[PDB]
Parts: C-alpha cells; sequence; structure tokens
RNA sequence: CAAUAGGAGCUUAC
C-alpha cells in the first residue's frame, strides 16, 4: 500500500536525467556526480578502476539510503587533467577489458568443445 | 555483496525456522485528518477500523 | 436537553432512548402515582 | 451531502 513499483529501479523517466554534474568548490577541480537508477554494480566498478589512475587524487562513492536506486560519486584530479576526462578515460578502459575478456572466454569455450 | 572483497570476520551461516506472525503493518498503520464524531460528546470516535 | 441523553439507532430503523431519558420518565409516573393519593383514599400506607 | 451504543473475551508494546 506503500511500496514502489520494482520497475522504478531502472526504468529512467523522461523529466530525470540519467546524469548530473556539480562542482565541489572546497578543493579545487573536483567534481560531485550523481548517477540515478543505478547501484553498487557501476559504483565500485568506476571506483576501483579510477582509483588507480596516477592524475586521480580523490575517487568514493556512497548509496545514501538503500531503498533508492542512486549514486554519489566525489571524483578530484590534479591541476591539469579533469575529472571529466578521467572519467571518459576510466569507462573506455574497462570497455576494453571486458571486450577483451568475452574474446578470450569465446575462443576458450570454442577450444573446450 | 557490494565489493566482492572478502570480510574481515566469519559470519555464522544456516537454516533456521522462522515464522509468520499475525501482526502485519499494513493491518496497523492509521492516519486521521477529519472523520467522525461520537454522538455524545463531539470528539473524535474509536477505533482503527472505524477512522 | 436531549443532547445529554440523545437516543440512538440500532439497525436501520429502532431507536432506545439513553438511560438518562427512561430514568426521567420513571420519575414523571412516580410523580403523577404521587397526585393519584393526595386526591383520593390513600390509609397512610400507600402515601409514604 | 450524512457510516449506533453498551458489554464481555482474546491479544500488541512497554
Amino acid at each position: 500500500m506503500n511500496a514502489p513499483d520494482r520497475f522504478e529501479l531502472f526504468i529512467l523517466p523522461d523529466d530525470v536525467p540519467k546524469l548530473k554534474i556539480t562542482p565541489d568548490s572546497r578543493v579545487p577541480n573536483c567534481i560531485i556526480i550523481k548517477f540515478e537508477r543505478e547501484d553498487h554494480t557501476l559504483a565500485n566498478l568506476l571506483r576501483e578502476e579510477l582509483a588507480l589512475y596516477p592524475d586521480v587524487t580523490f575517487v568514493a562513492y556512497k548509496v545514501e539510503h538503500p531503498l533508492f536506486a542512486n549514486f554519489v560519486m566525489r571524483l578530484q584530479t590534479e591541476e591539469g587533467t579533469r575529472p571529466k576526462q578521467a572519467l571518459e578515460r576510466a569507462c573506455a578502459s574497462i570497455i576494453n577489458k571486458l571486450k577483451t575478456l568475452d574474446h578470450k572466454f569465446n575462443e576458450e569455450w570454442n577450444i573446450k568443445n | 555483496g557490494h565489493t566482492g572483497k572478502k570480510l574481515m570476520a566469519q559470519v555464522f551461516f544456516g537454516p533456521t525456522y522462522y515464522q509468520r506472525l499475525r501482526h502485519m503493518v499494513d493491518d496497523k498503520i492509521h492516519a486521521r485528518a477529519r472523520g467522525p464524531v461520537q454522538v455524545l460528546t463531539r470528539q473524535p470516535v474509536e477505533g482503527r477500523s472505524r477512522d | 436537553p436531549p443532547q445529554v441523553r440523545p437516543s440512538i439507532a440500532m439497525d436501520e430503523t429502532t431507536q432506545g432512548q439513553d438511560d438518562l431519558t427512561h430514568k426521567l420518565s420513571d420519575i414523571l409516573k412516580a410523580n403523577i402515582n404521587v397526585q393519584k393519593l393526595e386526591m383520593d383514599g390513600s390509609p397512610q400506607h400507600i402515601i409514604n
């Protein structure tokens, strides 16, 4: 009677953006990203990918409430680098790693026959 | 579950017989803004079922 | 007033008066019976 | 635009 729908986890409304960027003014060259309709699956992947770059000084995420399907991420970078470009770089790197993983799994599965 | 990292502590784990008791929140949740009053005292009536 | 002793409805067509109303009716019956003794024979064991 | 009362019984959390 107060239970929301189980499909609001993934169905993006038309008035709700997928992604929203605001800057953290306290420290230089830092941004706060809120990902709507996502959870730990994307958050942990991105966080541990970004944490290994030399030019990334701060990266973290949290899910403020388990009953709401979003997370917020704080990311800081050095002076020359922009956190957004590093975010695209991390996304592309994980995509390439997954493509290589898929190719090797398919070849291995064929060889196993 | 969130990170796949091992937990530093080990967890007591196994099956246990649990029971579903008759007390459900949906049988208890009640709110009232305005509603029926008593004839004699003209004060809010008594009862979740009576609002 | 009847506000202090309102009637009520039991099954959509029936009503019983409050206790105070029946008590007042009993008092009225008693009063009229008193007014039926000082008007005729009353051998002192009915007036009391 | 209007959904009785009184009782008894069994329960909930302290």
